[PDB]
């Protein structure tokens, strides 16, 4: 997530963020993973308390 | 559901007000393996007028948590769905057994799951009840080793802004 928001382009003049110049998207056949270290999130069972 | 019907002409207005958890009979081997350390369960509840309010507290490793969770009304008297917030699933809860002033059993039903729980105004429940709760573990087909009961103390009103899970 936000890996999009790096792609964009830069318009230094108006320092608005522009179309997307990189692929944020595009795997290239690489399978590589990111450990999102914030994973943890909290859940409430109250079958199982 | 399983072979079970609420509390005839269940008060969701009496029934309002904080519930205390005494114990849990329960299919789920989390209470079975790790069954100590589950804190003391407080379960503040107010008529959402069909809906109910249902704010269960605990200490989660000493930290007061809130978990507020509409029990919405599944259109009988009684008997409640919590949405299916997730694929946690609908869990069909219903309100089997209580007097509004003292004790309260609810039922908990899930796909190929079923709980029981025992709620009470104050603690120690009386004997009775506990015995009547029993009783309605052997009829759900339970054993005494899955019955497990809730500490007596650190109940934990009020969580903070935070500490709320607010799943609705």
């Amino acid at each position: 997530p936000g890996s999009q928001k790096a792609a964009l382009g830069y318009n230094i003049l108006t320092q608005e963020d522009a179309q997307s110049v990189y692929d944020a998207s595009y795997y290239g056949g690489q399978c590589e993973t990111v450990y999102n270290g914030e994973w943890r999130e909290l859940r409430y069972d109250s079958t199982c308390e | 559901i399983s072979t079970i019907q609420p509390k005839a002409n269940f008060d969701a207005q009496q029934f309002a007000g904080t519930w205390l958890l005494v114990a849990v009979g329960s299919a789920c081997r989390f209470l079975q393996e790790q069954g100590h350390r589950a804190e003391a369960t407080t379960l503040h509840v107010a008529p959402q007028g069909t809906a109910m309010a249902v704010s269960t507290f605990r200490k989660l490793d000493g930290i007061c948590w809130q978990v507020r969770q509409l029990y919405g009304d599944t259109g009988v008297l009684g008997r409640f769905l919590l949405q299916a917030r997730d694929a946690r699933g609908a869990v069909h809860v219903v309100v089997a057994e209580t007097d509004y002033q003292s004790f309260a059993v609810l039922y908990l039903e899930r796909a190929g799951q079923l709980s029981v729980k025992l709620y009470a105004r104050s603690l120690p429940v009386s004997d009775s009840v506990l015995s009547g709760f029993e009783q309605r573990v052997q009829e759900a087909h339970l054993t005494e080793d899955q019955i497990f009961y809730f500490p007596k103390y650190g109940f934990c009103e009020a969580a903070d802004q935070f500490h709320v899970l607010d799943e609705v």
